[PDB]
């Protein structure tokens, strides 16, 4: 009895809008 | 993603701007050493200017030494 896997299908996004969810980081 | 390694490239992007940083940090640890070879210096050439200038320097404290010799002549 295996698990039931869910779908998580590709898609293609803006990577402008895409640097709006990284979160913030510093070295300097 | 491409978008993470993008931020990842430009965390080192002002590097001019931290040495510049930097360069005030140390200046500001080093300065003060002016204090002590100033007050040093101005103490050897003290006796080197003339009287009426040695007085204005040390608002009238200062004084030409008295030992008893070169008084005025009757
Ligand atoms: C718990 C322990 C306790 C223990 C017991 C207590 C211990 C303490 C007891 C001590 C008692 C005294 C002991 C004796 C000491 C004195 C005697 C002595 O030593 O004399 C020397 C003795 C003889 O002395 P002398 O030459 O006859 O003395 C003549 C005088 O100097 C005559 O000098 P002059 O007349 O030519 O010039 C004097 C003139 C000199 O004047 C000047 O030059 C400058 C004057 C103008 C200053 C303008 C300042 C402008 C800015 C003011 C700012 C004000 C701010 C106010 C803020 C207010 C805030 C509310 O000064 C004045 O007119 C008076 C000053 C009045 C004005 C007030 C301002 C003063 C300056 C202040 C500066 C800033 C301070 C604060 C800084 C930090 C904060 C910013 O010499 C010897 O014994 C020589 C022996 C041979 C030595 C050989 C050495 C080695 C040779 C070989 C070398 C090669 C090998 C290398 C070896 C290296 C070895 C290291």
């Amino acid at each position: 009895p295996a698990p039931e896997y869910r779908r998580v299908p590709f898609v293609k996004e803006d990577m402008e809008k895409v640097m709006e969810e990284v979160p913030e980081f510093k070295y300097y | 993603s491409r978008a993470v390694y993008a931020k990842l490239w430009a965390s080192t992007a002002q590097y001019t701007q931290r040495r510049h940083y930097a360069w005030y940090q140390i200046w500001s640890r080093v300065i003060p050493w002016s204090v002590p070879w100033g007050i040093f210096a101005m103490w050897m050439v003290f006796p080197a200017m003339p009287v009426e200038y040695r007085q204005a320097l040390t608002f009238g404290i200062w004084q030409k030494p008295n030992i008893g010799t070169h008084g005025p002549d009757p």
